[PDB]
C-alpha cells in the first residue's frame, strides 16, 4: 500500500489444497509444469482463499479442468489451451482409451 | 522391472537394485507412471 506498478496482471483460477503449496516461483508438479508456471524472478503476490460455497453442490460438480499430459514443460506466463491426446509409444493414435 | 513389479519392499527393508551396463532412456520411466512428484536431487530429467 506504499508502492506503484507500471502494470498489474491478475490471474485467477481454482486449484486444490496441495496445489496452493505447489504454486510458487519455480516449483515441481503437473500444475507448476503443465498448467501454470510463474517466472523465477517473480515480483508479485499469490492470493488463496477457501471456496467450498461456489465450487460445490449436492450430487457433485465436475466443471473445472486441469492438464496432466503435455509434450513439454510450461514456459512462464504462457497458456496451452488445447485438446490433443498424448502420444504413447509410437502410435499416431487420436482418441481415448 | 523396477516399475513393472508389484511387491515393492516396505520402507523398513528398502529393496535396492543396481542398474549397470545398459542405455537409459527415461521415457519408459515417464510412461510407466502418472507422476506425483519428480523432485530430482542429482541431474535434471531434461539432461538425464
Ligand atoms: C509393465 O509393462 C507391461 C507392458 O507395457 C504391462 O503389460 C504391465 O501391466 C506393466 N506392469 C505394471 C505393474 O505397470
Ligand atoms: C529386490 O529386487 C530384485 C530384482 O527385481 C528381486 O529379485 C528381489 O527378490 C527383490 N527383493 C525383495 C525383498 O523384493
Amino acid at each position: 500500500n506504499d508502492l506503484c506498478f507500471t502494470n498489474v496482471y491478475a490471474d485467477s483460477f481454482v486449484i486444490k489444497g496441495n496445489e496452493v503449496s505447489q504454486i510458487a516461483p519455480g516449483q515441481t508438479g503437473n500444475i507448476a509444469d503443465y498448467n501454470y508456471k510463474l517466472p523465477d524472478d517473480f515480483t508479485g503476490c499469490v492470493i488463496a482463499w477457501n471456496s467450498n460455497k461456489l465450487d460445490s453442490k449436492h450430487s457433485g460438480n465436475y466443471d473445472y479442468w486441469y492438464r496432466s499430459f503435455r509434450k513439454s514443460k510450461l514456459k512462464p506466463f504462457e497458456r496451452d489451451i488445447s485438446t490433443e491426446i498424448y502420444q504413447a509409444g509410437n502410435k499416431p493414435c487420436k482418441g481415448k482409451g | 522391472e523396477v516399475f513393472n513389479a508389484t511387491r515393492f519392499a516396505s520402507v523398513y527393508a528398502w529393496n535396492r537394485t543396481r542398474i549397470s551396463n545398459c542405455v537409459a532412456d527415461y521415457s519408459v520411466l515417464y510412461n510407466f507412471a502418472p507422476f506425483f512428484a519428480f523432485k530430482c536431487y542429482g541431474v535434471s530429467p531434461t539432461k538425464l
